[PDB]
RNA sequence: CCUCCUAAAAUGUAACGGAGGCGCCCAAAGGUUCCCUCAACCUGGACGGCAAUCAGGUGUUGAGUGUAAGUGCACAAGGGAGCUUGACUGCGAGACGGACAUGUCGAGCAGGGACGAAAGUCGGGACUAGUGAUCCGGCACCUCUGAGUGGAAGGGGUGU
RNA sequence: UUUCUUGCCGGAGGUAGAGCUACUGGAUGGCCGAUGGGCCCCACAGGGUUACUGACGUCAGCCAAACUCCGAAUGCCGGU
């Protein structure tokens, strides 16, 4: 009359942290991932434990490249 | 300057009789020997590992190329094998070297065969290679009739650019392998 | 008495008895059929008792088919226990048909004798069904 | 323990400068190993203490 | 070729109890090596 | 503490709900440079057989990734070889996550190095578990203090 | 007015639904027939046989919270 299951982890609060078409400043954290689910694209690095980072300042974009889900930093203009 | 006279034999005219046997296309067409695999599957070195090393000294010895040691490619329990360790030795003869191992193999080693009764013509791929083992070492003038601790056999294998086995076996007869006839 | 030779998980959520069914909704193997028009698991004993009314009344020729597989387990606590203290053990096979679901298939001669076995194994069903023909 | 903490030390200096783990079944001997130290300011040869 | 590893090389010569004589390449360092039956003196390739 | 489902396509979400794993390991299984592509099947081969080693062909991912599960990886993060210790010191714009205390990523600068022709990469391991606040005490080092003064005892700082 | 509501624009999902020779499993009826059982020859080599068990493949109809070649509506983040 006892149960083998109960025990589980905590969440990790990974997804996507800015979306398409917002403005970052350089070094800001734009996805929490675990592998390569979203690959860097331009102005975008990729961390240790996976994290994509962006590298310049602009606005998010993300896109494709044959087949890859890839999130770029399209270089916002001077006011 | 210097040329082996089974290459020699070859280019003179085994070229033409082919070209006019099978009326091939172009001159590129024409199949040729690329090159002959000697290796020792020893096995039973799972055992015991020194039979690896009589294996590549004999191995050495016919070819005039230390061989390389093939280590074991998965785990088997039922052969009573773990991944790599020591289990065969492979020799590649190309260019001259391969022609006159295999003048030497066509001329002296398969005449000192016991009971040579021929090699069969069925042994062949079917995409125009020629594979057959030997069951003992003792043919090769090259090994002292004293070295032999045990019998150790090898498979030999022939690689020509022939399309499939009329070719095949067209070449090698003209090469002057001993086959049969059924 | 059909049970599946295994299953990856033993304990599963209830399969859901909404809509109506997309596929096998025609006859396809024999000439006459049973066709659901409710919602309800059908266990294992009922397919059992069904097919066993068919073949009685059907006797030497003809042939049955049963598209209806009962593989979705259900799991029941043992008696005279309080709530909680885990999930019960896997005691029913049922298999979730929804209207539209064609379970039962016949190819016999007589359409008489057809249809009055399909009616003996309308009976022993738990929904209410109808009987279907290759025609439109 | 099998994988005890151990301490490397400059070999000029002899300051205990880092502290690591390795397998003493498989490295019974002392750890040689090339570490930046950082009163000597350079590359300097390191030992287990 | 590498340097030295492999087991060295000579030409040799082979002559056979029928007389018929080779050149020829083996790893015989007395650079000759005499056979008894060779390739014509074999009762399958003389066709016995 | 870690992984998946429940969980209702952002995040989060309970129950004595459904399944598993962890309290390590590796001196190379780390860094770098360079090269390679598996599993499976067909055919032919001395012992050798379904399966050891050899050869040819078909084979785009079904093999494998130290270890659970998931997300990844064939462009390889999978296989091999050479050199090597960055499994560094002083730092760190900007962020994620959050009751708080914890936790996580990080470009870039300097020193002094590894590899590489160079560009460049390197602050452990494809990623996420492999752990324990504070107090109290031990050891090493420091251009700190030293109960009248010179020392010393004790106390501080840094690493552990 | 930075909050909120409505319109438009930019986004990333993997639920509902559906689909499966698109994966991992489950699973119905045929066709073909490896393998094995036993029978049949009897040698034990050398060959034809069989209520069968029936692989692999193939034709059709299916199922899944921990299946996905696909994939909404809402909701969420940002701009206007
Ligand atoms: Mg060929
Ligand atoms: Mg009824
Ligand atoms: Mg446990
Ligand atoms: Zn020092
Ligand atoms: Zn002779």
């Amino acid at each position: 009359s006892s149960s083998r299951n109960g025990r589980d982890s905590a969440a990790q609060r990974l997804g996507v942290k800015r979306f398409g078409g917002q403005v970052v400043k350089a070094g800001e954290i734009l996805v929490r991932q675990r592998g390569t689910h979203f690959h860097p694209g331009v102005n975008v690095g990729r961390g240790g434990d996976d994290t994509l980072f962006a590298l310049a300042p602009g606005a998010v974009e993300f896109g494709a490249k044959r087949g890859r889900k890839t999130v770029n930093i399209v270089p916002v203009a001077r006011p | 300057k210097a040329l082996p006279r089974l290459k020699q034999r070859y280019r003179e005219e085994i070229r033409e009789a082919l070209q006019q046997e099978f009326n091939y296309a172009n001159v590129m067409q024409i199949p040729g020997v690329v090159k002959v695999v000697v290796n020792m599957g020893v096995g039973d070195a799972a055992r015991d590992a020194k039979l690896i090393n009589g294996a590549i000294n004999d191995l050495a010895l016919i070819t005039g190329q230390k061989p390389e040691v093939r280590r074991a490619r998965k785990s088997i329990a039922q052969f009573k094998l773990r991944e790599g360790m020591p289990i065969g030795a492979r020799v590649t003869l190309r260019g001259d070297r391969m022609w006159e191992f295999l003048d030497r193999l066509i001329s002296i080693a398969l005449p000192r065969i016991r009971d040579f009764r021929g090699l069969s013509p069925k042994q062949f791929d079917g995409t125009g290679n020629y594979t057959f083992g030997l069951n003992e070492q003792s043919m090769f003038h090259e090994i002292d009739v004293d070295s032999i601790d045990r019998p150790r056999g090898m498979d030999i294998t022939v690689v020509t650019t022939a399309t499939n086995d009329a070719e095949g076996r067209a070449l090698l007869r003209a090469l002057g392998f001993p086959f049969k006839e059924n | 008495m059909l049970i599946p030779r295994k299953v990856k998980h033993r304990k599963q959520h209830h399969p859901e008895q909404r809509g109506i069914a997309s596929g096998g909704t025609s006859v396809s193997f024999g000439d006459y059929g049973i066709q659901a028009l409710e919602h309800a698991y059908i266990t294992n004993r009922q397919i059992e008792s069904a097919r066993i009314a068919i073949n009685r009344h059907i006797k030497r020729g003809g042939k049955v088919w049963i598209n209806i597989f009962p593989d979705r387990p259900l799991t029941k606590k043992p008696a005279e226990t309080r709530m909680g203290s885990g999930k019960g053990s896997p005691e029913w096979w049922v298999a979730n048909v929804k209207p539209g679901r064609v379970l039962f298939e016949l190819s016999y001669p007589d359409e008489k004798t057809a249809r009055d076995a399909l009616t003996r194994a309308i009976h022993k069903l738990p929904i209410k069904a109808r009987i279907v023909t290759r025609e439109e | 323990d099998v994988r005890p903490k151990i301490t490397l030390a400059c070999e000029v200096c002899k300051h205990r400068n880092y502290i690591t783990k390795k397998n003493r079944r498989n490295d019974p001997d002392r750890l040689e190993i090339k570490k930046f130290c950082p009163n000597c300011g350079t590359h300097q040869p390191h030992k287990e203490s | 070729m590498k340097t030295g590893i492999h087991p060295e090389y000579v030409d040799t010569t082979v002559q056979c109890g029928c007389g018929h004589s080779f050149t020829t390449r083996s790893t015989k360092q007395s650079g000759t090596i005499v056979v008894e039956v060779c390739s014509q003196c074999h009762p399958f390739y003389t066709g016995k």
